[PDB]
RNA sequence: AACUAAUCCUAGCCCUAGCCCUACACAAAUAUAAUUAUACUAUUAUAUAAAUCAAAACAUUUAUCCUACUAAAAGUAUUGGAGAAAGAAAUUCGUAAGGAGCUAUAGAACUAGUACCGCAAGGGAAAGAUGAAAGACUAAUUAAAAGUAAGAACAAGCAAAG
RNA sequence: GAGCUACCUAAAAACAAUUUUAUGAAUCAACUCGUCUAUGUGGCAAAAUAGUGAGAAGAUUUUUAGGUAGAGGUGAAAAGCCU
RNA sequence: UCUCCAGGCAUACGCGUAUAACAACUCGGAUAACCAUUGUUAGUUAAUCAGAAUAGGCAAUAAUCACACUAUAAAUUACCUAUAACUUCUCUGUUAACCCAACACCGGAAUGCCUAAAGGAAAGAUCCAAAAAGAUAAAAGGAACUCGGCAAACAAGAACC
């Protein structure tokens, strides 16, 4: 027997940079002060 | 080693296995394998004339929305049937037998569009 | 072995809550109440062991008597098998004859 | 237009041993599926004549070509004589 | 023509496109049946354009301009669909008194459960169909044990569910 | 229309009419190279090629000469965090060849086109 | 999902889908449940900070995360951070507001600025209104800009937007006819054939 | 000979041997389904 | 796990401190350290 | 002067008490090779539970299993290779939400009857851990396990003791 | 549980060249089988590889679907086979 | 471009997106390059290829180039009589280096066509020790080897229990 290969997923940016991603801009609900 | 979890479709199995993807039939298969399409079995899209139509997909944000009052049989009955019966009752020209006069249908048979069992699609 | 690296949150016991303060009241309801009620009537617990005590084999049989016919299929199967396990141990196995 | 793999054949209507190795005329009957009324219904009215043209080019090219290869002419020995046939 | 599958030529490439509010049910109720039939197709053509633009954005790996427009269109079509459903429902009740458009009945399946059965249209009566008579709407006695096991299984889940809520409130009261 | 019942038809029955249509379609840019007359659509799996012809000719008034359809298998290979297969929906692709010699080409939407000599010391200080 | 933790970032945003991924199993936050009726703080209501860094400073609510009993005040309870940090550039220093729980703030009486506790009670018209526990007084519901950014008064409809009057026109005439029948009569379709018998079962 | 390849896949054989219609044919097969439904199996039959 | 031994760390340290000056795994592994310590005693 | 690692608290669970239930939830599809809009070929549980095991073998027999109120009568009358064992009745008595339970190898198998294994019936897991706030850049705490590194070894030996 | 294997039912396939004859004949491929030796022995393989060999128009071999089930089935009996 | 090797292309069954492009360089290929891996986007188009009305009446005479020719194991809906209907194209299969053997396994895997025009690469670099495995050559002798001519041979013939 064996154990399964879970991929086991400052880190999100690398994750999406390697994979590539469509990051649509978001309208900030609260205006910045 | 067969996959028990994925859906059974016509792409799987031998050539002899075939089955539909949910499209409605439009014809009949006669003997000697001739397909005969029936014109009435093929849906017809009833599209109205939209020339001079004032309504567009979206509405003014300035337009006040209304209080929700979902339609009820009582509200339908009062709006349509009550005015006649009330006036007729005062006139005295009323009887149980002549409910068809006000729009009642004793049976749905013979109508093109039957309310139950429904015989027309949306 | 490995040990906690921080002290656990302090545990506070309030000794004068209603349950602790009034614990033991109406335990002489019999001698001080003309014996209308036995104190064992004041026990709260399973139906089959209020005012009663026994070893595990005795407790198993008594539960079956009281609620055996209202038990679930899986539980009654387990309860019945426990009786037979305990019967064979207490009556056939052990140091003393 | 769909691909298959099956026997490759060059035939004029008879085998090479047959003395009648040339072609005079072909008569073709178009199937009901391609007739004038159905095409007009499908809105491909401009294809009524196109159906005729395509059948002739394919039918006659095969028949005139097959005759040439009965005479020994192929792609690397191109025909010295134009090969002629007609069809209705 | 095929031009109707795309937005106005000026809007192409624009970062955002201004859209109004979606139709609410009450506003739609004012309109007549004939008007709603026309309004449906007005919404449908808008919906096809937005669905078309949504796919092209994915193909180009770009953000879809003003994606809220699609949501507003879908809501309006549901409201138009709802209002028409209400009108038919009331008319069905008045003339027939039936609560459902489709025939059905309550039946017990071969596994011992009670399930609503939706009827189908056939050209022959039920006693003559041989494909219908293979279907069984009864359970044999060997299902009785399995019927009890379901009830006991469900009782365990609900008892656990009640117990947990009681425990959770204890945590709240201690915390607050 | 989809997810609705069609009245069973028998000899001499009326015409089947759908007044409000539940079918929504999207026009897509071809993946491979297609003739200028051909147009691609993604359509609900319950739509037939006959439906698309009448759908386009009546709602959009587009003259159609031929329609071809295929069903594309969606991928079921990607797995979630629990190692459960994720399914991409299967869909139907329709190829429409325009009539009257008419031509169409997919439009191009989205046409949009301190001091090195004093390092590590804050400049704010004027001393 | 039982484990989704509500945060200052709006649900469904890029940050939220990273703060709350499907595999996260963080410890539940304990929230004293508050009835929809009981809750009395609204966006635009001036409130006072009972305790903390800015205790005694009145501010205006700008956001409410009801699942966390949070009220966020503009320009108060502020720590400092860098926005738009890049590899080449540091970013811009800004003051970022932090959530304050309901029990750490109180509503303010308008005429006399003080942290007056309020009670919910109806009016002559019947509309529910907040009333101050002491110095009984009507605290009006404030007006806050719409979250989507749409200001109806400034709004001017462009193409594809129905005009006001047209949307409000009444054309419905109640009658015992389905939408199907009305359209056929209006469009003049004629059908005299009738469906044969169908045995529903 | 080399063993381990006793499985020669065939969709006709599989659906006939362990399919929905086969399981419902006899009362014992119906109880196979009843057990799996009670256990909570995602796949009642092939 | 109603009752679990909570002092095992200090029980292990008692034997280990008498073995720290040995060579090999006898100086750090309780199962081997314990036997070596007794022979010294 | 540190790597591998370690620390953690609540997700839920457990036993009772109480209580009959009336959860059986859009459209559409499905008993056809289920989940395929319409004819074809029609549709239907089970005769007594057995054995292991006890009798130190085994062959009649062997509590519960195979339920009919509590306490007593009573392990009494009876029954039994009169062995192992089994075992009444007449009769009398009887008005009522909690935890000196578990806290991630524990408590349910359960984050799931999933992944995965098996032609099938069937078998069946593992794991998580910042803060008031991540719209504060996702933290800290620990000579602390075995294992290594920092730092190979230096005649001679149960490796230590004097 | 007969998708392996044993046997069976139904519907289908394959067999060149050469010599005999008119064939469970001959030489020898494809195909089926597994004689002898070496290698391998956690191996390429939970029975293989490389050579060498036996049959090769028949009681041949192969394909597809169906049948027989454990107190049993199948068996040109090896107490073989039945994942 | 060169050197060398010689089961390839289709269909059936099966598998189920491994197909193609791009971007990635963690995991997967027993290493790299590169991707068969990860993410994103695309794809397989059919009236011919492939799949999916009723009631009666009646049949002696194989196949094999079917003639001759014998043979033995004895061997494939039609045509008629009446009734009924009186112009039709929808639906589904179509990708790939693929399947069964826990694996990118020297194994297993049906048929048609063809035999190199199709398809491929035995060597990561170096070094030439022992022992081990395989191929080729052998002065003089020729079974003296060995349980036995096992294995090998420029042999493959003859006989007997
Ligand atoms: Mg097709
Ligand atoms: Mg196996
Ligand atoms: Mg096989
Ligand atoms: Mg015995
Ligand atoms: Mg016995
Ligand atoms: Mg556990
Ligand atoms: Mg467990
Ligand atoms: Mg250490
Ligand atoms: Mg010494
Ligand atoms: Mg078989
Ligand atoms: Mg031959
Ligand atoms: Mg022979
Ligand atoms: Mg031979
Ligand atoms: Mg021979
Ligand atoms: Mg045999
Ligand atoms: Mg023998
Ligand atoms: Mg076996
Ligand atoms: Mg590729
Ligand atoms: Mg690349
Ligand atoms: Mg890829
Ligand atoms: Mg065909
Ligand atoms: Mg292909
Ligand atoms: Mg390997
Ligand atoms: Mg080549
Ligand atoms: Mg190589
Ligand atoms: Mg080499
Ligand atoms: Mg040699
Ligand atoms: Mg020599
Ligand atoms: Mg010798
Ligand atoms: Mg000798
Ligand atoms: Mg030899």
């Amino acid at each position: 027997r064996f154990r399964p290969p879970t991929p086991e997923p400052k880190e999100f940016l690398e994750y999406a940079r390697k994979a590539g991603l469509v990051i649509p801009q978001e309208r900030l609900e609260r205006p910045i002060h | 080693g067969a996959d028990r979890m994925s859906k059974w479709t016509s792409k799987r199995g031998p050539r002899t296995f075939t089955k539909s993807r949910g499209a409605k039939k439009t014809g009949i298969y006669t003997s000697d394998r001739k397909f005969v399409q029936i014109k009435e079995m093929v849906p017809e899209f009833v599209v109205p004339d939209l020339t001079g139509f004032k309504l567009k997909p979206y509405v003014n944000y300035r337009a006040p929305a209304g209080i929700d009052t979902p339609l009820t049989a009582k509200a339908l009955f009062q709006e349509t049937v009550a005015p006649a019966i009330e006036k007729d009752f005062k006139e005295g020209t009323f009887d149980a037998n002549n409910l068809e006069k006000y729009g009642f249908e004793p049976t749905q048979e013979g109508k093109l569009f039957q309310l139950y069992p429904k015989n027309f699609p949306r | 072995a490995f040990v906690r690296l921080t002290l656990p949150p302090p545990k506070v016991v309030d000794r004068w809550n209603e349950k602790r303060a009034l614990f033991g009241v109406y335990d002489n309801i019999g001698i001080l109440g003309n014996f209308e009620k036995h104190p064992k009537e004041l026990i709260k617990g399973p139906v089959w062991l209020r005012g009663w005590r026994g070893n595990e084999l005795q407790r198993c049989v008594r539960k079956k008597k009281f609620v055996g016919n209202r038990m679930f299929i899986e539980d009654l199967h387990n309860l019945n098998k426990r009786i037979s396990y305990l019967y064979k141990h207490f009556n056939r196995h052990g140091k003393y004859r | 237009l769909f691909r298959r793999q099956y026997e490759n054949s060059i035939f004029t209507g008879s085998k090479t041993a047959d003395p009648c190795c040339y072609g005079h005329t072909q008569f073709h009957l178009i199937p009901d599926r391609l007739k004038r009324e159905r095409l007009i219904r499908q809105n491909q009215a401009e294809q009524v004549e196109a159906v005729f043209r395509a059948n002739a080019i394919a039918s006659l090219f095969a028949w005139t070509g097959a005759q040439a290869m009965y005479q020994g002419f192929w792609s690397e020995a191109d025909v010295t004589r134009p090969f002629v046939s007609q069809a209705v | 023509g095929l031009e109707e599958f795309f937005d106005d030529p000026k809007n192409w490439g624009e970062e955002k496109v201004k859209s109004g509010a979606s139709w609410t049910c009450q506003q739609l109720r004012n309109k007549s049946n004939e008007d709603l039939h026309k309004l449906w197709y007005v919404l449908l053509k808008e919906r096809n354009m937005l669905l078309t633009l949504e796919q092209e954005a994915k193909r180009q790996r770009l953000p879809m301009p003003s994606p809220e427009r699609l949501e507003k269109v879908v809501d309006s079509m549901d409201n138009v669909d709802k209002v028409v459903q209400e009108r038919e429902d009331a008319l069905r009740l008045l003339q027939t008194g039936q609560e459902k458009p489709r025939p059905g009945a309550w039946r017990r399946d071969i596994f011992g459960r009670i399930v609503w059965h939706k009827f189908k249209q056939w050209p022959i009566p039920w006693y003559l169909n041989k494909r219908y008579n293979r279907r069984r709407f009864f359970a044999m006695p060997y299902v009785d044990r399995f019927i009890r096991l379901r009830i006991e299984k469900h009782a365990r889940i609900e008892a656990r569910k009640r117990s947990l809520q009681k425990k959770k409130e204890k945590i709240l009261h201690a915390k607050f | 229309a989809r997810n609705v019942l069609y009245p069973l038809y028998q000899l001499g029955g009326p015409q089947l009419r759908v007044f409000r249509t539940n079918f929504f379609i999207q026009l897509v840019r071809p993946g491979t190279a297609q003739p200028e007359d051909t147009v691609q659509f993604r359509i609900p799996m319950e739509m037939t090629r006959v439906d698309l012809r009448n759908y386009l000719e009546q709602i959009y008034n587009v003259p159609v000469a031929a329609v071809r359809t295929r069903v594309q298998h969606g991928s079921n290979r990607r797995r979630d965090h629990k190692n459960v297969r994720i399914k991409k929906p299967d869909y139907k692709v329709a190829y429409v060849q325009l009539a009257h010699g008419q031509t169409f080409t997919f439009p191009d939407l989205f046409p949009e086109k301190s001091d090195l000599r004093c390092p590590g010391i804050p400049s704010w200080f004027g001393l | 999902s039982p484990f989704y933790r509500y945060g200052m970032s709006r649900p469904g945003s890029i940050a939220d889908k990273r703060k709350n991924p499907p595999w996260s199993r963080r410890r539940p936050v304990v929230v004293e449940p508050i009835s929809d009726e009981d809750w009395h703080l609204f966006c635009g209501d001036m409130v006072e900070i009972l305790e903390g860094k800015d205790a005694g400073k009145q501010g205006k609510v700008v956001q409410v995360v009801r699942q966390r009993n949070w009220v966020v005040l503009e320009g108060l309870n502020t720590h400092y951070r860098y926005i738009g940090r890049t590899k080449d550039h540091r970013g811009t220093m800004i003051a970022s507001e932090a959530p304050l729980l309901h029990h750490q703030v109180k509503l303010v009486d308008p005429v006399d600025r003080k942290p007056t506790e309020i009670q919910w009670r109806f009016t002559e018209a019947g509309e529910r209104v907040r009333v101050s526990t002491r110095s009984g007084r009507i605290i009006p519901k404030p007006e806050f800009p719409r979250a989507d950014g749409i200001v109806p008064e400034t709004w001017t409809d462009g193409p594809k937007d129905t005009s006001v009057e047209d949307a409000l026109e009444r054309t419905y005439v109640p009658r015992l006819k389905t939408l199907e029948e009305d359209v056929m009569e209006a469009m003049g379709i004629q059908e005299t054939r009738r469906f044969k018998k169908v045995y529903w079962y | 000979r080399a063993r381990g390849n006793e499985y020669q896949p065939s969709n006709i054989k599989r659906k006939h041997k362990h399919g929905w219609v086969r399981r419902l044919s006899t009362p014992a097969g119906v109880q196979v389904i009843l057990r799996r439904m009670l256990k909570g199996r995602k796949s009642l039959s092939h | 796990l109603r009752n679990r031994l909570t002092d095992r760390y200090w029980r292990v340290q008692e034997v280990l401190k008498h073995a720290q000056h040995f060579r090999g795994r006898k100086n750090r592994c309780y199962r081997l350290a314990v036997r070596a310590v007794t022979r010294a005693f």
